[PDB]
């Protein structure tokens, strides 16, 4: 299972 | 804080493709999205990262942006796209979404549309409780721009009057309104008022009585 | 089909607080970043806040941080803006809009609800008086008669006006408010209909004034 | 920006037998950017067919894939991999070799 | 032995063509398990492995959200790095970003990893202690200090410590006949005269799975790391791994070379001698 989080650089 | 900028004004012709500017340093780095706003409406995406069309939006909507320049332009402009326009980027180094100060159309030369007026007398239920007020409605008038005059059996009356700086309307023509206030017991002793709206050199009058 | 539908508008004393919702349906409300944006009287469009669809990004603009908040419950298609110490410089309409995308950076925003209106006053609010505008005779020489209601004297703005609960559109004109010399506002609202039809359907306009909790419902009779 | 030049293996999955069928494999590791061209050749012609894994890296960022058809080995038949990429003036050509 | 689960990502921006090209693939160890594709057919995350297909409904929905998630962060990620970095418009760029976690052979959790690279070298990466990150440049430090003031560590630990070793080890249970099992490497020896004095032995490894092994060549009992040719570990394209050694070595002399191989499928160490 992957990661939900999203993160603009 | 990072800047974009838009020309408060972009005047137009039926038939012309418009161009709509957005200066950003460096704006070609970013995605640009163009917003419309109508009168009385909330704004609308017309173009997202820098060329597309959302589904629904007209081919003749279209984009470009690379340097300090994005624009919007429009190809055969009509009177109906009258509207302010907004470019927007997302800013990564200031995580702030930028919109530009906005963008005025106005599409010249639209059909000289004379004013309906229309003139209500005070409700019983106002005189009844002894105050009293004659409404006069402006409509549908091409362009924007009246003078209103209030008489009492032919005597102009200055007090007790407000009028709205006329308002672009959804079909693109203008909208105002004036109310007269008055004692009930001056109402009475007029036999007749009247609003007097006029238009370019010309006059709609409309009367009301007791 | 999708609506994004903002409540929760009014009138705050500087320095309070204040909640507004947006109601989301008719698209899969998870799947979309969701923000707010602002307009002041006159000015344009400010963005006041993101979120990302799992709330695992989060954004605000800097005119703001530290006063409001963003969140959204995926449950109930809710997105909300808890908008603490309140400031005369935020009085404006707020916009509820969906991101084009999962996440609140980047992706513009591709469906806007209506918006609601904060109005940021050390004022008191007033709810205003209603009377009927009836309709007269050859009111326009086409068949059609005009008839509509009076609110008069009400602070602050806006006011929403419907006919027939809503039923009757077709017509129907409600006026730009005046802002009176006393600093209270009035507006008209008219409708103009068939004039065979008068005396066979009732006319009923139904004045809103969300900001004083003011609900008048006016019979408007050729009186 | 730096580019890195890919490393080139042809191989079969199995050890090869005349008239049995099996899979004629080129391994392409060690290359950036991702953009590569592969193809293998029998009697020095193109194969149509042929299909590649999912795109990885390696722990250097590097990038690699396997391309492979299914083939019948013949002891008058040929085989290669034609690899162009960036850092390369002109197609690499590695010929299919049973002993490597 | 130990496992790990590891998720590979690739975005390659293509100016003009449109869109980026994003390419996603899980493992568990050596084994690929899926895989999301913006130019493959599908537009879900798709199986790699026949035990992930075990997962309902539910989980390809949620994992292939996840996907499509991912995938436009990198897209807004390339334009932001072309920003940051003050790069022209006309050429193309890459991200890369690997993340997983490694747990014990009970499932303790080991570790967790977060790595992001650009146009192919370091941008930023959460450190081990998951609490922390090294930005490579200047512009990882814009990136840096935002995840820092948003506390973005801690939301990856979260993951590394929680769903990731939740996910690794139901794949390990559901995909225990193969991912808890390995295969020996099959081996031979080949022989090929090089001129009348000298000739290649090669020692081949075939049929292998995991895909760690060593393969040493001694002379006399000696090892013999300088005259050795040895090809980097390659896939036979089934799930194995295919790898061989050799040695020139004087006609005549073949006895005294062997071939040493070391594999966990193997009970013992092979020899191999010509």
């Amino acid at each position: 299972e992957a990661d939900p989080t999203g993160h603009s650089y | 804080s990072y800047v974009l900028t838009q020309p408060p004004s972009v005047s137009v012709a039926p038939g012309q493709t418009a161009r709509i500017t957005c200066g950003g340093n460096n704006i070609g780095s970013r995605s640009v999205h163009w917003y419309q706003q109508k009168p009385g409406q909330a704004p609308v995406l017309v173009v997202y990262d820098d060329s597309d069309r959302p589904s629904g939006i007209p081919e003749r909507f279209s984009g470009s942006n690379s340097g300090n320049m994005a624009t919007l332009t429009i190809s055969r402009v009509e009177a109906g796209d009258e509207a302010d326009y907004y470019c927007q980027v997302w800013d990564s180094r200031t995580d702030h979404w930028v919109f530009g100060g906005g963008t005025d159309l106005t599409v010249l030369g639209q059909p000289k549309a004379a004013p309906s007026v229309t003139l209500f007398p005070p409700s019983s239920e106002e005189l009844q409780a002894n105050k009293a007020t004659l409404v006069c409605l402006i409509s549908d008038f091409y362009p924007g721009a009246v003078t209103v005059a209030w008489k009492a059996d032919g005597s102009p009356v200055k007090a007790g009057v407000e009028t709205t700086k006329p308002s672009k309307q959804s079909n693109n023509k203008y909208a105002a309104s004036s109310y007269l206030s008055l004692t009930p017991e001056q109402w009475k002793s007029h036999r007749s008022y009247s609003c007097q709206v006029t238009h370019e050199g010309s006059t709609v009058e409309k009367t009301v009585a007791p | 089909e999708v609506q994004l539908v903002e409540s929760g508008g009014g009138l705050v004393q500087p320095g309070r607080s204040l909640r507004l919702s947006c109601a989301a349906s008719g698209f899969t409300f998870d799947d979309y970043a969701m923000h707010w944006v602002r307009q002041a009287p006159g000015k344009g469009l400010e963005w006041v806040s993101g979120i990302s669809w799992n709330s695992g990004s989060i954004g605000y603009a800097d005119s703001v941080k530290g006063r409001f908040t963003i969140s959204r419950d995926n449950a109930k298609n809710s997105l909300y803006l808890q908008m603490n110490s309140l400031r005369a410089e935020d009085t404006a309409v707020y916009y509820c809009a969906r991101g084009r995308g999962f996440h609140y950076y980047y992706y513009g925003m591709d469906i806007w609800g209506q918006g609601t209106t904060v109005t940021v006053s050390s004022a008191s609010t007033k709810g205003p008086s209603v009377f009927p505008l009836a309709p007269s005779s050859k009111s326009t020489s086409g068949g059609t008669a005009a008839l509509g209601c009076l609110v008069k004297d009400y602070f602050p703005e806006p006011v929403t006006v419907s006919w027939n609960s809503g039923a009757l559109t077709s017509g129907v004109h409600t006026f730009p408010a005046v802002l009176q010399s006393s600093g209270l506002y009035s507006l008209s609202s008219v409708v103009t209909v068939p004039s065979s039809s008068l005396g066979t359907q009732t006319y009923i306009c139904n004045v809103n004034h969300k900001p004083s909790n003011t609900k008048v419902d006016k019979k408007v009779e050729p009186k | 920006m730096i580019q890195r030049t890919p490393k080139i293996q042809v191989y079969s999955r199995h050890p090869a037998e005349n008239g049995k069928s099996n899979f004629l494999n080129c391994y392409v590791s060690g290359f950036h950017p991702s953009d590569i061209e592969v193809d293998l050749l029998k009697n020095g012609e193109r194969i149509e067919k042929v299909e590649h894994s999912d795109l990885s890296f390696s722990k250097d960022w590097s990038f690699y894939l396997l391309y492979y058809t299914e083939f019948t080995p013949t002891e008058k038949d040929e085989y290669a991999c034609r690899v162009n990429h960036v850092t390369l003036s002109q197609p690499k050509i590695v010929k299919w070799d049973r002993d490597m | 032995g130990s496992h790990s689960m590891r998720y590979f990502f690739t975005s390659v921006s293509r100016p003009g063509r449109g869109e980026p090209r994003f390419i996603a693939v899980g493992y568990v160890d050596d084994t690929q398990f899926v895989r999301f594709d913006s130019d493959a057919a599908s537009q879900k995350m798709e199986p790699r492995a026949p035990w992930i297909e075990q997962e309902g409904p539910e989980y390809w929905d949620q994992e292939t959200r996840n996907m499509k998630a991912h995938s436009q962060t990198d897209r807004a990620n390339l334009g932001t790095l072309r920003g940051y970095y003050n790069q022209s418009e006309d050429g193309s760029h890459t991200i890369q970003i690997m993340y997983g976690c490694d747990v014990g052979p009970d499932g303790r959790f080991l570790r967790g990893y977060r790595q992001d690279a650009y146009d192919g070298k370091d941008y930023i990466a959460l450190n081990e202690d998951l609490r922390s990150w090294t930005a490579a440049d200047m512009a990882a430090q814009i990136t840096k200090r935002k995840w820092e003031a948003v506390h973005a560590a801690e939301q990856r630990r979260v993951y590394l410590e929680g769903r990731c070793v939740d996910g690794l080890r139901r794949y390990l249970e559901n995909g225990k006949e193969t991912l808890q099992r390995t295969d020996p490497p099959k081996t031979h020896m080949t022989h090929h005269p090089i001129s009348d004095h000298e000739a290649t032995l090669r020692c081949w490894a075939l049929g292998f799975y995991p895909a760690e092994i060593t393969l040493t060549w001694q002379r006399d009992g000696e090892d013999q790391t300088q005259d050795t040719e040895l090809v980097e570990t390659r896939p036979a394209g089934d799930g194995t791994f295919q790898k061989w050694a050799a040695v020139v070595v004087p006609s005549g002399e073949e006895q005294r070379y062997t071939c040493h191989v070391q594999h966990e499928g193997l009970p013992k160490p092979l020899t191999l001698r010509w």
